[PDB]
């Protein structure tokens, strides 16, 4: 390779490290599953239940 | 048995015992320091749940690796197959057993120094020769094949690079290459041969980039895969404390060693080791591993005549000045 | 003297824990845990000459790398005239090396 | 939105920058899909809209017959052919469907992508390295579902 | 309960190896090294488990090995087909003692919606399972909550110690059914969120 | 100092009496490696602390990873010539043994009858071996570099794939 091409491999090698450093700095974006709750929208599919109607009877 | 000779006898033995504990715990924790580190980069948190802070992790590793079950291939050449991750292990070990990591605190204050690195760096690539071969893998006999050629194309130029902290200090013991640095730290000096020194010294601890079972992943030619529990430990501890090794080494070669203006000495070293240590971690995390055919060159064609032209240059101005 | 003789009691203890200390964990590791057996466990899971040219260069350029460990820790009592010897002997290697680029020797990629 | 093009030359790094390049104008057409989305039904008012709309088929007799045979025994389809081509996040993705005039397809024919781009691979990579190859493999942007059915 | 592989037997367990015993539990449910094996779009939800957003990491579970030999749990993430049924058993049989069978997904678990020429139905026709994992896919968290359950399998089972001394067999707990463990909570669940909203 | 002397001496004949008998080259070629530490020891006993240190770094280091590069490349396993155990036949080696234990004990007759003060073991400096290569031996070294280039030419030109 070139000598131009050796130096500015290695400023982009600078660069990705710096970069990451930086990423070291900044906040955490974990869900801390299971002491922290997994939200759940609403009309997400998880597990199947059966209902009732509002006067206590089976809805099915 | 009340001598003083005795006394310090037993003192200096007990003192190259506590270095070479802390060596193999510090190389250890280190590996789970590397989880730890890898978790800080990438916005996560790594182990932190088996003990305060994940610290219990390594002690779940290793009773885990110790109660999993003893496995050597049938087909497989039972005597190399054991004696390759003992290698591994003990080559990078005993390359520690000359770094002074305190003034009074050495194992071994060789006249040869750098000189039994080097001897233990061409017993490390035959660790990884042997492993390739014994497991009876012809994927794992081709890729250790390719990683060794790659040590090769490394180590060529890991002593010559070595060369200008030498020629500077006009010795090869480590004590004495610390005290050349009373004034100023070789790495301004011996600037591009503490670059090539920290690129050979990554390579023949076959750490990323340079780690072939994590670079061909689907030819399935890593040659660790018939290795499973202590055998495989070994060769993880013992890459850690190579890891250790190095950053200790370049430490001591191109950052004055323990010297320091206000800590005590051994809070330098271990300070300077350490920030060497997080740096292995950050060249993990961020650089992208370059091809096989490119790095051999890479070693072969600049880094090799850079550790020639140092070393003459570096001779050079030493004649220049000695008037 | 007895520092010299500390030092190398201290480095023979030093070489000899560490190589019973691996010893120790392999026999460890053999030991303790329990073994099952597999039908397809004890199943596994022509290389180029560039391989033995990279080896020879390594090799030869060892060599050559044991005379420049030689100049390079007595540069100061072989002054200006070893300079020139050892310049002259580093000009053959980088003209060698040079050779062996040009020629494809040291070329893996077609 | 607009669709990059490459200079005429497909790498793996001309074929990952293109995707970046998408990326941006995916993100360009989401704010327009933000800022402009328009007020009216999420189901069209046709008779074999499968299933009708839920609030109608719990109060109205005959949405509840529509839905009762839909999800049932199914939606009549009269026979007929069909086809639709569409740029899937891979390449292009085609379903050509030959009803009989049933509740279920007398045909379901899927032409994925990801096909052809494995099919292309012994003629691209002929010559290279293996390093090349599963670097290409990573740039093809495939899955095997995609490949097999 | 236990059940022993050489039927269902009682507990076999000196106080100091019982000690020994939760003690290598401890360390192999602390450290359980996956086997890196994908079949399909489970392994994708797998892989997401072990990314930054949810950091399988912190249960010491992300080491991820390439080789059978190196890995303790094989995870089933995604369909048997037919064609790879022989290797998924070949993998499995190259894995060595103690290992541990997550089949994930409804695929893995029974076949799912596959029930097609072409696929197996459920791993558990050919390899035996520790913990199956409803879903399709089943969410990263589903993954790690499958997790913390083979842990707690894993920390009440009955191995050797050593293969020379001692009773050689295994003995797995028979733990309670976790729908029957949940029933009392899942049915006393009334009003839950309306879809219409966020 | 003689402890060690003697000890790694003893090591390096058995070490190579194993060499040369053997059948598994891998197995040879590290009974190879076995020796060259000892006779490293032997060195270091001496006080040629450079001869050594080369002595691991360059036999024990270069030249034997080569040879266990060309084997694990050429993939030796059950050759005809491996399996025949010709060179374990009495009628084979009784021949070449006698003749060496002749001229071995010719050249220890000549040895027993050499002056002999003992060898002090003074340690001999890598310093003081490269004042000595760069002063009086500078022609050696310039053409041992000749040397090593010429067997460099001649490895590629034969040793090459085409
Ligand atoms: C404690 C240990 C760590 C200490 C920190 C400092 C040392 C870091 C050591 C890292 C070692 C990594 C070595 C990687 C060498 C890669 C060389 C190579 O083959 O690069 C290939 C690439 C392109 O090659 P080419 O042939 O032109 O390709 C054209 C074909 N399409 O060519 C290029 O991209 C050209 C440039 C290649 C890389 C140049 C060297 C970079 C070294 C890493 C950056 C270090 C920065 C300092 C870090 C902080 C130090 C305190
Ligand atoms: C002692 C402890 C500390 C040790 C410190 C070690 C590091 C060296 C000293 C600091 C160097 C700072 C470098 C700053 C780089 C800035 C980052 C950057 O922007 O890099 C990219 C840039 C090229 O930009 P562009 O072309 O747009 O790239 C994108 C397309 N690929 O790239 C460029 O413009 C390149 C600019 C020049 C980079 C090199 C500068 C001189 C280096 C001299 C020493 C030689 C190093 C390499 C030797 C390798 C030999 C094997
Ligand atoms: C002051 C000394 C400076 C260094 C001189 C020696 C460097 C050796 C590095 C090397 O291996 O260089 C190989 C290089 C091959 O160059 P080539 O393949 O022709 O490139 C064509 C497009 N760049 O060849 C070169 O770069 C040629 C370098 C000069 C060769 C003549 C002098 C040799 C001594
Ligand atoms: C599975 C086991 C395989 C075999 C492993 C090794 C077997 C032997 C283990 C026991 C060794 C006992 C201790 C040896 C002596 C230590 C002290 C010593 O070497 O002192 C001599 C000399 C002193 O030099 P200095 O301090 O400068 O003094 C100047 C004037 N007095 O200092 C020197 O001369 C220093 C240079 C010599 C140091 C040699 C160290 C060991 C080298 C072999 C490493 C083997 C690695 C593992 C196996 C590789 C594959 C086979
Ligand atoms: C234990 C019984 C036998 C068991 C089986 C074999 C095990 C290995 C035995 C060989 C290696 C250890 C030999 C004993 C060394 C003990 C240290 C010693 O002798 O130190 C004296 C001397 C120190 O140097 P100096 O300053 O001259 O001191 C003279 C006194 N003031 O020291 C010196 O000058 C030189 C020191 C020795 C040289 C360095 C170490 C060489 C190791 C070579 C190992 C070869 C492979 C062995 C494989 C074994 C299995 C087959
Ligand atoms: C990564 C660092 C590895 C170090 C291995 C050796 C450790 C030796 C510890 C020595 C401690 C005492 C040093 C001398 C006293 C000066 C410092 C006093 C406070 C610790
Ligand atoms: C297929 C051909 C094989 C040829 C093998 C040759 C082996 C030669 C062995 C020579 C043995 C000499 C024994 C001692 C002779 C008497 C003492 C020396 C001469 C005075
Ligand atoms: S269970 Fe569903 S998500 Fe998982 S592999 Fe099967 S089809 Fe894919």
């Amino acid at each position: 390779m070139t000598l131009k091409e050796l130096l500015v491999g290695f400023g982009t090698q600078v660069r990705s490290i710096w970069m990451i450093g930086l990423h070291a700095f900044a906040k955490r974006e974990t869900r801390m599953y299971p002491e922290e709750p997994v939200y759940l929208p609403p009309r997400y599919r998880g597990r199947i239940v059966l209902t009732r109607d509002p006067d206590g009877e089976e809805r099915c | 048995w009340i001598s003083p000779e005795l006394i310090e006898i037993l003192l200096t033995i007990l003192k190259a015992v506590v270095i070479l504990l802390v060596v193999v715990t510090c190389g250890a924790f280190m590996s789970f320091g590397e989880r730890r580190l890898l978790g800080l980069f990438q916005n996560r948190y790594g182990p932190n749940r088996v003990g305060w802070g994940g610290s219990l992790q390594l002690v779940a590793d290793m009773i885990k690796m110790f109660f999993k079950e003893d496995w050597i291939p049938k087909f497989s050449d039972r005597v190399i197959f054991t004696l390759a991750p003992m290698i591994a292990f003990t080559s990078l070990l005993l390359a520690f057993a000359i770094v002074p990591v305190s003034p009074g605190w050495v194992v071994a204050d060789l006249n040869i120094g750098i000189l039994f690195f080097l001897m233990m760096a061409g017993l490390a690539v035959y660790a990884v020769l042997f492993a390739g071969w014994s497991s009876n893998n012809k994927y794992s006999l081709l890729g250790a094949m390719r990683a060794s050629a790659q040590t090769l194309s490394y180590e060529v130029f890991l002593g010559l690079s070595l060369m200008g902290v030498v020629a500077q200090a006009g010795s090869f013991n480590m004590t004495d290459i610390v005290n050349s640095q009373a004034h100023v730290w070789n790495v301004i000096p011996q600037f591009f041969g503490f670059i090539t020194f920290a690129i050979a010294g990554v390579a023949v601890c076959h750490r990323h980039p340079f780690d072939q079972p994590e670079a061909e992943q689907e030819l399935a030619d890593g040659y660790h895969i018939e290795y499973s529990g202590m055998k495989f430990g070994l060769f993880f501890v013992g890459e850690y404390i190579g890891i250790v090794t190095i950053s200790a080494l370049m430490v001591t070669l191109f950052f004055g060693g323990w010297q320091g203006p206000l800590l005590p000495p051994f809070i330098w070293f271990a300070l300077k080791t350490a920030f060497f240590m997080m740096m292995f971690i950050l060249i993990r995390a961020s650089l992208p591993r370059p091809r096989y055919d490119q790095v051999m060159s890479f070693g072969w064609k600049i880094c090799l005549p850079l550790t020639l032209i140092n070393l003459l240059v570096t001779a050079a101005v030493i004649l220049w000045q000695a008037q | 003297s007895t520092e010299v003789i500390a030092h190398h009691w201290a480095f023979a203890i030093f070489l000899i824990v560490a190589i019973g200390l691996c010893c120790l964990m392999l026999v460890g590791g053999w030991f303790l845990g329990g073994r099952a057996r597999a039908r397809s466990k004890n199943v596994p899971f022509r290389l180029s000459a560039k391989f033995y040219l990279v080896a020879m260069f390594f090799v030869i350029f060892d060599v050559e790398a044991l005379y420049l460990f030689a100049w390079s820790t007595s540069i100061r009592e072989s002054g200006w005239v070893g300079f020139v010897e050892a310049a002259i002997f580093i000009f053959v290697l980088l003209a060698g090396l040079v050779y062996l680029v040009r020629i494809g020797a040291l070329d893996w990629t077609p | 939105f607009e669709i990059p093009v490459g200079g005429g030359v497909s790498d793996c790094y001309t074929r990952v920058m293109l995707k970046v390049e998408e990326l941006r104008q995916s993100l360009r057409i989401l704010e327009q899909c933000l800022n402009n989305m328009p007020e009216g039904p999420f189901k069209a008012d046709h008779p074999l809209t499968t299933p009708p709309p839920k609030e109608r088929t719990l109060q109205h007799i005959e949405t509840l017959i529509t839905h009762f045979l839909q999800v049932s025994w199914g939606p009549v389809m009269p026979a007929n052919e069909s086809f639709q081509m569409i740029e899937a996040t891979k390449g292009i993705n085609s379903y050509y469907l030959t009803s009989d005039g049933s509740t279920m397809s007398y045909r379901t024919r899927v032409r994925t992508p990801s096909f052809a781009h494995l099919q292309q691979i012994p003629a691209a990579i002929r010559g290279s390295l293996v390093s090349d190859l599963i670097v290409y493999l990573g740039s093809i942007d495939f899955v095997m579902s995609d490949v097999d059915r | 309960d236990y059940t022993l592989t050489r039927e269902i037997v009682t507990d076999p367990l000196n106080v100091f190896m019982g000690k020994l015993n939760d003690m290598v539990n401890w360390g192999r449910k602390n450290s359980i090294w996956p086997y890196n094996f994908g079949l399909s779009c489970c392994y994708v939800e797998m892989v997401t488990s072990f990314t930054a957003v949810h950091d399988v990491a912190r249960f010491g579970a992300e080491v991820l090995r390439a080789s059978p030999r190196q890995a303790d749990l094989m995870v089933v993430a995604g369909t048997c087909f037919t064609k790879m049924a022989p290797v998924i058993q070949r993998l499995y049989d190259q894995m060595l003692e103690p290992k541990w069978v997550i089949s994930m997904g409804a695929c893995a678990n029974s076949g799912g919606m596959y029930d097609i020429y072409s696929v197996v139905q459920g791993v558990d026709k050919f390899i035996p399972v520790d913990v199956y994992i409803p879903g399709c896919p089943p969410r990263p968290e589903a993954y790690m909550q499958a997790l913390m359950l083979l842990q707690e399998s894993i920390g009440k089972e009955r191995r050797p110690l050593s293969w020379v001394v001692g009773d050689q067999g295994v003995y797995r707990a028979n733990m309670q059914s976790e729908r029957e463990r949940k029933r009392g909570e899942r049915i006393a669940v009334t009003n839950l969120r309306t879809p219409d909203e966020i | 100092m003689e402890f060690a002397f003697y000890i790694c001496g003893l090591i390096a004949i058995l070490a190579t009496l194993r060499v040369i008998t053997h059948t598994n080259p891998v197995h040879a070629l590290l009974y190879l490696i076995i020796s060259l530490l000892a006779i490293s020891g032997v060195f270091f006993s001496l006080g040629a602390y450079f001869a050594g240190a080369l002595e691991i770094i360059v036999y024990a280091g270069a030249i034997m990873v080569l040879f266990v590069f060309v084997v694990m490349m050429l993939n030796l396993g059950g050759s005809e010539i491996e399996q025949e155990r010709q060179w374990l036949k009495p009628q084979v080696w009784i021949g070449p043994a006698i003749l060496s234990a002749i001229m071995l004990v010719v050249i220890v007759y000549a040895i027993l009858g050499v002056n002999d003060q003992g060898i002090d073991g003074t340690p001999i400096s890598a310093k003081a071996v490269g004042i000595t290569l760069f002063g009086p031996y500078v022609l050696a070294v310039e053409l041992a570099s000749m040397l090593l280039l010429a067997g460099l030419v001649v490895a590629f030109h034969v040793g090459r794939e085409e």
